[PDB]
């Protein structure tokens, strides 16, 4: 889009209309008349647009207001307002920006935050730009959390996120802005390489491939189709999986196979019936005409002159000859029509099967692919809910950070107080405030304690879902947000890192394919990765097969890799490699796995449970309803940006805005 | 809005192959056999219809009659209407096998003939007389 419209877009909301959020803050306005809406809009939309069109540094009030015009720059409380809850929840001024004003002299309120993924990271710059006092808590040794870079020497390559999926209404984009973030295209071409039991690989055909992808698409479709219109969602009081439902959509289709199979050779032999009761009769008809043929044949040799009644023999006897063969000829017509009809039919079989096992086994690479952008087997994803966030996706070609993602989260530490090997262990929450029980991870004995107004808690899905728990809550969450937590999916996937000294591969293609033999292995080094002049190749693996590999050594699992590269490029080609790395996420603490999904019996609405923030019983029994102490971000806590980095900064941006309004008031429905 | 091409998903279908545990490999299974069935039954009567040719085999050349057409005349000679009346007796109404067999008389000629002589040929007692056959 184009104008001030498309800053709206871009920053996530509707050019032409109020938002529930905004008629939140501003009630008056919705509930008036037309007119002032419109304002309202032009004036949010501008200053956005403003505060994009140069993001690097901050956007003060004043700066706004002489940027506009009448009738727009006449009401200035209106235009205030509205600057300043934009400024609240991070629409404007967050990530990396230049102060104007510098910060206020003292700082009102205290808060936690555990967690330096990058949910907390943003929200802890939001806060303290808003002049709270925030200290962060990581147990690890490093900033980003999932946000992993591995660098040696010139050879750098992501173990965490890597992709920016699309600049297109991606907050992203402002941090690119914001950032150097080297950001490169990824060309989409991705070829395949079947396995031999040994014998080389060869490529997959343009034919083979493009018909299979579109049955997998087609298969795709179907299970939607399935699930809305058939509304096939429970099954023997279990929620469908999508897995469950590609399978009956692809028995349904080996069925309607046969089905055809079947009413062709019927179709068939319904003409064979005819064809033996025609040549019944044909040989019941040769046989009468033999026979009176004999007959005419004595009846003329019976010699003139003859009487009357002998030579109507003959006449008589011969026009009942004419007369058979007579009928013999429009059988024998019938006889050959039919004769030729079957030729047809024999020539037009329907299809023999609905997929070979050659083709089976590219449709289970087409699946391990979606196991992997998921990071679940498709077994465990709801089918009524799995697309839920497909309408919110970017505009824009899809991208990789070329300098390594960690740039990113590093840049957000700037000015940050940071407690790295800091893990904790407990948190506590009263009427009164809340104390965090942490401890040093490197001698687990030297305690640490907290004291603030509010704890946010930034913890992962898997970590929020250890058993026997490895965070201690004090009051216990309540039942609603702990079955959420429960309910909720966080999946897995690894990455094999390859360094190399020379460049063994097509150094023109970005991505390549590999497919296995079994379904049961689909997601075992399915796929390959290049990318810069680095002569890194990662390996990915995905779905039930990612779990598995986490107990399998560096050194067999490398095995296994460079295995299947020889047999595509030859056993000669293909050197040992310099520097390796395997990540194991499932297995690392601080993760437990690698992002949610929308688990079968899940929905989109426990996304929204975990962002429900925490408030306590009162301290005397019935003294007056407390604050809300303890807060939730992170990536499994944005119903509509899911397991993604953008996700993850947002959820940070909205907390602190929800943690703001409570604790230092709102300035803006004054 | 509904099944992609060529894709084939009826409700029924799905209840029938969903049901049980394995009602999915078994109706997969049933119609394995449904098939073969029906191949050999092909197979069958291929044999069958293969046979019933070779009896046919030379056609029915050595019984056919060569074409005799002569004029269709008018005039009724006295040995043609006794071939009629004798037709009358083996074919009863059927003017057109009656006009054959008497070679030179045409269709409406031998209905006329029916009505003419009807009176001297007695050829109501005749024709009922084809009727006890
Ligand atoms: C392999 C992989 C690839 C990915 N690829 C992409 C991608 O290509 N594109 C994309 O957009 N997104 C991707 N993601 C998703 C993205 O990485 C995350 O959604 C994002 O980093 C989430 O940030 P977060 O703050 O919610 O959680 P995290 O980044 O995990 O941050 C939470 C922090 O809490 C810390 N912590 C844990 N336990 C404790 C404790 N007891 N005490 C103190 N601190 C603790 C952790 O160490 C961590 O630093 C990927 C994820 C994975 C695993
Ligand atoms: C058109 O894109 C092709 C392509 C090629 C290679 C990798 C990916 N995608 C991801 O690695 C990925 C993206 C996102 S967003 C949240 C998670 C996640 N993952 C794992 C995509």
């Amino acid at each position: 889009p184009s104008g001030v419209e498309g800053a709206a877009f871009q920053s996530r909301l509707p050019h032409d209309r109020m938002t529930s959020q905004e008629a939140a803050c501003f009630p008056d306005i919705i509930s008036g008349p037309q007119q002032t809406q419109k304002v309202f809009l032009f004036i949010r939309n501008r200053t956005l647009q403003l505060w994009l069109d140069n993001p690097k540094i901050q956007l003060t009030f004043e700066a706004t207001l002489q940027q506009l015009e009448a009738p727009y720059n006449s009401d200035t409380v209106l235009v205030h307002r509205v600057h300043s809850y934009l400024e609240r929840h991070g629409l404007i001024n967050f990530g990396i920006y230049k102060r104007i004003k510098p910060l206020p002299t003292k700082k009102t309120g205290k808060v936690i935050i555990i967690g330096s993924g990058v949910s907390g990271l943003a929200a802890a710059r939001q806060l303290q730009s808003f002049g709270m006092d925030v200290t962060l808590l990581e147990a690890r040794d490093r900033v980003g959390g999932r946000v992993a870079t591995f660098r040696k020497g010139n050879y750098v390559a992501d173990l965490g996120a890597m992709v920016v999926t699309g600049l297109g209404g991606n907050p992203m984009a402002v941090v690119s802005k914001q950032v150097n973030m080297e950001l490169a295209k990824i060309k989409q071409k991705c070829p395949l390489y079947e396995a031999n039991g040994q014998a080389d690989d060869v490529k997959v055909p343009k034919e083979k491939d493009e018909m299979v992808e579109q049955e997998f698409n087609r298969l795709l479709e179907a299970t939607s189709y399935l699930s809305h219109q058939l509304d096939f969602n429970v099954l023997n009081n279990k929620p469908v999986s999508l897995g469950q439902a590609l399978e009956v959509v692809i028995q349904l289709q080996e069925k309607h196979v046969k089905d055809e199979q079947i009413e062709h050779w019927k179709k068939i032999v319904k003409t064979q019936e005819e064809l033996k009761e025609l040549l019944n009769k044909m040989v019941n008809l040769k046989e009468k005409i033999k026979e009176l043929h004999q007959q005419y044949k004595e009846a003329s040799e019976v010699k003139p002159p003859r009487d009357i009644t002998a030579e109507f023999l003959v006449k008589s006897k011969h026009r009942d000859l004419t007369a058979l063969c007579k009928e013999y000829d429009e059988l024998a017509e019938t006889q050959g029509k039919l004769e030729e009809k079957l030729q047809e039919l024999e020539a037009n079989p329907p299809s023999d099967v609905y997929l070979s096992s050659r083709d089976r086994q590219i449709l289970d690479w087409h699946f391990a692919n979606l196991e992997f952008a998921n990071a679940t087997p498709l077994s465990t994803l709801s089918l009524k809910h799995w697309d839920q966030d497909d309408d919110f996706e970017f505009t824009g070609s899809h991208l990789t950070v070329r300098n390594g993602y960690s740039c990113v989260p590093v840049a957000l530490a700037e000015g940050l107080d940071i407690k790295l090997n800091t893990a904790v262990r407990q948190v506590r929450y009263t009427a009164s405030g809340c104390e965090v029980i942490a401890v040093n991870t490197r001698s687990t004995s030297q305690t640490f304690i907290y004291k603030c107004d509010a704890v946010l808690c930034t913890l992962p899905l898997g970590v929020l879902k250890q058993q026997p728990p490895a965070v201690q809550f004090v009051p216990p969450l309540p039942e609603w947000k702990t079955s959420a937590v429960q309910r909720m999916g966080f999946g897995n996937l690894n990455k094999v890192v390859l360094c190399f000294d020379r460049v063994f591969w097509d150094p023109s293609v970005n991505l390549f394919g590999h497919v296995g033999s079994t379904t049961a292995s689909r997601g075992e080094l399915f796929l390959f990765w290049n990318l810069y002049k680095a002569p890194i190749l990662l390996a990915l693996v995905a779905g039930e097969a990612a779990g598995i590999m986490e107990n399998i050594s560096d050194d067999v699992i490398v095995g296994r890799c460079l295995a299947i590269l020889k047999g595509i490029f030859g056993s000669s080609a293909v050197p040992q490699p310099k520097e390796t790395v395997v990540s194991r996420w499932r297995a690392d603490p601080w993760a437990r796995g690698s992002y949610s999904y929308v688990a079968a019996g899940s929905s989109g609405n426990d996304y929204d449970l975990m962002a429900q923030p925490i408030t306590p019983g009162p301290s005397i029994p019935g003294a007056p309803q407390p604050i809300p102490r303890l807060f939730f971000a992170g990536e499994h806590t944005i119903r509509n940006y899911p397991a993604t980095v953008h996700g993850a900064l947002l959820s940070g941006l909205r907390e602190a805005g929800r943690i703001a309004d409570q604790f230092l008031g709102a300035m803006y429905t004054l | 809005r509904k099944p992609p091409k060529g894709m084939f998903l009826s409700q029924e279908d799905v209840e029938a192959v969903s049901a049980n545990a394995t009602a999915a490999t078994t109706v997969l299974r049933q119609l394995d056999m449904e098939l073969v069935s029906v191949k050999r039954q092909i197979q069958n009567i291929k044999q069958t219809n293969s046979a019933l040719k070779e009896k046919l085999d030379g056609g029915i050349e050595p019984y056919r009659l060569p074409e005799v057409i002569q004029k269709c005349n008018a005039r009724w000679t006295t040995e043609e209407q006794l071939l009629a009346v004798q037709a009358i007796r083996k074919y009863g109404r059927d003017f057109q096998a009656i006009s054959d067999v008497i070679g030179n008389k045409s269709v409406v000629q031998v209905k006329n003939f029916f009505v003419n002589y009807r009176r001297r040929f007695n050829i109501d007692e005749v024709l009922q007389e084809w009727e006890a056959e």
